[PDB]
């Protein structure tokens, strides 16, 4: 719970992510475009709940300095190792640890955003350690996330 | 950099939701006890009313419990939103 | 008789999530690998863009989990419900 | 996932808890009412959701061989006593292990649906096992789940 000046003037970038209209204050609208934007579907009981835990004021919206406070609350980060393992694994169609290079294509050019093949080669070229085409994702990610 | 770390975890609305609930696990279960274990003679109309109380009561609990988890992880996105500056 | 215990515990339109959400996990992860481990020159906004990516994917896993526990214990309840007869 | 005759018959009656139109079928607006009976608050999807992963011939609604079928697969119970610990714990105000038999009194007979002051005497008075005015409520949860 204490922030550097650097940290603080990247902070006020951040709040424009935020203060979509740019007014000075975060609104429960505001959050909800943003959280929509990031592909989730607060309620209004939510929206309202995350405006309030830092509303310090109450005055129903959260200002820079409430905003600033509060990030300083949580800035411990933790590493991603077992949750990326676990994306990897709903593709492992047979669950034994494995997906294919040509699965794994097949996913990264149909499914979400896509790679181009280009990119897959490149991601593939990466994760198929033993060039068995064929790649041990728990291997792949604990490369990825040393 | 954060490369890809991100943010660890762990109202009024849910706080009455929660003590309401919780006293209802308190008197369900006291009852369910007494009615099982504290009588000579177990009337299972009554055991089977309190269990349906203990039930609703616990699940009543859970579904809080679970949304705090959720409203942890929208602020967390939010906050991870934010640390993406940081970069 | 079952006292105070309970059911132990542990779609298409959460399925899609997934999958959708899951390659995205898998995308942002090798983007921001490549970009920060496998590049002679780092471009940070490259970063950040696949960082705000990364998170908003991870997050959405997290949501459908979520949902999902959610939906089992909903089951639950009614089986739990369901389980009162037996008294 | 094997139940007994006597269990058959009992989960009939089950079925009525949720048929609450004795249709013979449970639909998703029966199990709708049935959820905020018990305190839930599931969304039309959720509903659906509870329906369609039981509905085995996906006509829309459970028969009583579908819900019947169902619960054999989820048999299985297991001990609340973590729980009901944790439920004292709300009104563990100070953190420390116990909630003084003043203070149970106060939220038995005013939070919840409460107890009379003489069913609060009998739970007090098996919860305060030293007489002390004092529960130990691990203590207490550990007797009545023993
Ligand atoms: N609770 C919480 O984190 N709320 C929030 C986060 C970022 C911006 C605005 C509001
Ligand atoms: N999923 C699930 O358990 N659904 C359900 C339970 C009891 C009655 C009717 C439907
Ligand atoms: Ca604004
Ligand atoms: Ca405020
Ligand atoms: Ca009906
Ligand atoms: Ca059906």
């Amino acid at each position: 719970d204490q922030l550097t000046e650097e940290q603080i003037a990247e902070f006020k970038e951040a709040f424009s992510l935020f203060d979509k209209d740019g007014d000075g204050t975060i609104t429960t609208k505001e959050l909800g475009t943003v959280m929509r934007s990031l592909g989730q579907n607060p309620t209004e009981a939510e929206l309202q709940d995350m405006i309030n835990e830092v509303d310090a004021d109450g005055n129903g919206t959260i200002d820079f300095p409430e905003f600033l406070t509060m990030m300083a609350r949580k800035m411990k980060d933790t590493d991603s190792e077992e949750e990326i393992r676990e994306a990897f694994r709903v593709f492992d169609k047979d669950g034994n640890g494995y997906i294919s290079a040509a699965e794994l294509r097949h996913v990264m050019t149909n499914l979400g955003e896509k790679l181009t093949d280009e990119e897959v080669d490149e991601m593939i070229r990466e994760a198929d350690i033993d060039g068995d085409g064929q790649v041990n994702y728990e291997e792949f990610v604990q490369m990825m996330t040393a | 950099g954060r490369k890809l770390e991100l943010t660890k975890a762990e109202d009024t609305q849910l706080t009455k939701r929660v003590k309401n609930a919780a006293a209802n696990v308190l008197r369900e279960t006291w009852l369910i006890y007494k009615n099982t274990k504290l009588v000579k003679k177990i009337d299972h109309a009554k055991v089977r009313k309190h269990q349906r109380k203990f039930l609703q009561a616990i699940h009543q609990l859970r579904s809080v419990k679970m949304e705090q988890r959720k409203l942890n992880d929208q602020a967390n996105t939010l906050v991870d939103l934010a640390k993406t500056q940081l970069e």
